[PDB]
RNA sequence: GACGACGUUGAUAGGCCGGGUGUGUAAGCGCAGCGAUGCGUUGAGCUAACCGGUACUAAUGAACCGUGAGGCUUAACCU
RNA sequence: GUAACGGGGCUAAACCAUGCACCGAAGCUGCGGCAGCGUGUUGGGUAGGGGAGCGUUCUGUAAGCCUGCGAAGGUGUGCUGUGAGGCAUGCUGGAGGUAUCAGAAGUGCGAAUGCUGACAUAAGUAACGAUAAAGCGGGUGAAAAGCCCGCUCGCCGGAAGACCAAGGGUUCCUGUCCAACGUUAAUCGGGGCAGGGUGAGUCGACCCCUAAGGCGAGGCCGAAAGGCGU
RNA sequence: CCCGGCGAGGGGAGUGAAAAAGAACCUGAAACCGUGUACGUACAAGCAGUGGGAGCACGCUUAGGCGUGUGACUGCGUACC
């Protein structure tokens, strides 16, 4: 039937991308945490 | 249904007694050229009672 | 004396190729020929390759006549397997087996 | 329960069956020689000879009989002229059949089957 | 798988020829009728497995397995 | 299914009373060996208590000893002790091993629906993914039902045809190759390798403007972080 | 150089101390799977052994009832935690 995932860029770049993860204090301390580990990939990228 | 217990190599060869091949044993020699042919076929090349179908 | 020619990694499981093998065990080699030619197995055709080989391995490199070989020692063994994977209903995966063999046969004229 | 029956199947519906045998038919009486597995040459003989027989006595009726079956016409153009005088002193027995062996890819005993003198 | 029959000195199977059965006036042509159609050539034409004849076609000369008078002792007959 | 002696079977091979022999255990004796406790007497044992030992890794004794005339490890044979085990040698192996007495432990595996890797039995058994259908001649090649060419047959036709937006990101075209992928073979492919290919004043985006909504200088509120809003 | 499809895969020659180190490459055990040799098995019932035991095959001693392998027949015997 019908899955659960129908895929969009906007919709994905909008609530998961890197200036929305700048914009709260808790998205930044996600992204230090994803430096210090030492991730390839911190959020997405085109 | 499924099994209870293993089946040892003895078993598992015992089984595969009648599972052998055999010789084909239908070998002749043709009269004319020498060559060889089951029986009531044509040969690789086409003879048969000596006589010339198409031969390719 | 003794002559080998052996073929590694050949493309069939190899208890498919004793129903084939067992059939020309001590024969001579030209009625082993006549034999493995008209049957209609893949693994006749491996091991007639096979054959073809050795025959013409004994004559060049050693010689020992033609005519007079008779095939001494024949078996197969079990060679590298891949494994691969196979999906399933209810989402269960189970892997599947493709098996390869080893095959030696040894002529000689005593 | 096959006793004292007539006819094979072939694993196909009638219709398949018709359709196949006119075809096998047209190519068999234009090219006089053909390769096919064992069962079905062994039931080509049943069909193939009646046309043959047919042939033979030249009516317009008998013509368009003719062309009822094998919906051809250079087919039965072929007949009546070339392939009705070359049998007109032979009672039976038109085609012939020959064992060839096995295939490559299945395993089917093949056999060819043709006409008796070909001219050729 | 097994069983039965036949392998050119031959009816084992396919075909051909005659018969039986089933269906129910084929095509072409002519006549009457503006036409649908009807009438004659004609119980015509076609006919799976049935019955009987017929070597026209296919069942090839072959190769493999199986031997060379069958142990000893004792008794009874013949020599 | 005999079935209320273990069976065969018995008129004594049943019962009652007496007598004479014999069979019968890891018991008692004769013979040989070990160990515990005071010449005697003892020596089966779960939960638990007490005593004596074997083997492995590392440290000192060790700038010592053995070793390419062959160390560790792997596979056989023979010998010894009461057991854990020890010793010698044939073959494989190609550069390390450790006597005696002391010391410290990641120190002894068969089970925990134990953990990781490898391999079996079931078994060459069920299955090969819409019941729209194929048949023949020619060419290529080691090999043709499945690829190319030609003749005939069949299926859809408000789709199983053609075109857009989201989505995917070289799958597009040509040459070349068949080990791996294709539920079989493949010369074939959306597979491997090498080269080539998208052209805008008028098509869309970019650009100007807004709806639901988000951020929001000052300001209001809040222990910090923050919440709402011009 | 030969077989093979101008393949995969081997056999000779050669380098090397060693190719039974040949690239899936030191040493290479175990479960699992084959080939050869010796003995045993197609009228006999069941935790597969144990005590007895004829024959056959192979080595020594110059037999000497010795060693190794097999086990017709027989008394007893219902795995482990």
């Amino acid at each position: 039937m019908k899955r659960t995932f129908q895929p969009s860029v906007l919709k994905r770049n909008r609530s998961h991308g890197f200036r929305a993860r700048m914009a709260t204090k808790n998205g930044r301390q996600v992204l230090a945490r994803r430096r210090a580990k030492g991730r390839a990939r911190l959020t997405v990228s085109k | 249904a499924v099994q209870q217990n293993k089946p040892t190599r003895s078993k598992r060869g015992m089984r595969r007694s009648h599972d052998a091949l055999t010789a084909v044993t239908s070998l002749s020699v043709d009269k004319t050229s020498g060559e060889k042919h089951l029986r009531h076929h044509i040969t690789a090349d086409g003879y048969y009672r000596g006589r010339k179908v198409i031969a390719k | 004396m003794e002559t080998i020619a052996k073929h590694r990694h050949a493309r069939s499981s190899a208890q498919k190729v004793r129903l084939v093998a067992d059939l020309i065990r001590g024969k001579k080699v030209s009625q082993a020929l006549d034999i493995l030619t008209y049957t209609n197995k893949k693994a006749a055709v491996l091991v007639k390759k096979v054959l073809e080989s050795a025959i013409a391995n004994a004559e060049h490199n050693d010689g020992a006549d033609i005519d007079d070989l008779k095939v001494t020692k024949i078996f197969v063994d079990e060679g590298p397997s891949m494994k691969r994977i196979m999906p399933r209903a209810k989402g269960r995966a189970d892997r599947i087996l493709k098996r390869t063999s080893h095959i030696t046969v040894v002529v000689s004229d005593r | 329960m096959r006793h004292r029956k007539s006819g094979r199947q072939l694993n196909r519906n009638s219709s398949h069956r018709q359709a196949m045998f006119r075809n096998m038919a047209g190519s068999l009486v234009r090219h006089e020689i053909i390769k096919t597995t064992l069962p079905k040459a062994k039931e080509l003989r049943r069909v193939v000879e009646p046309l043959i027989t047919l042939a033979k006595t030249d009516s317009v009726a008998n013509r368009r009989l003719a062309f009822a079956r094998t919906r051809d016409n250079e087919i039965v153009a072929k007949l009546f002229n070339e392939l009705g005088p070359r049998f007109a002193s032979r009672a039976g027995g038109y085609t012939r059949i020959l064992k060839c062996g096995f295939r490559a890819g299945d395993n089917a005993p093949m056999a060819y089957i043709e006409l008796v003198d070909r001219s050729e």
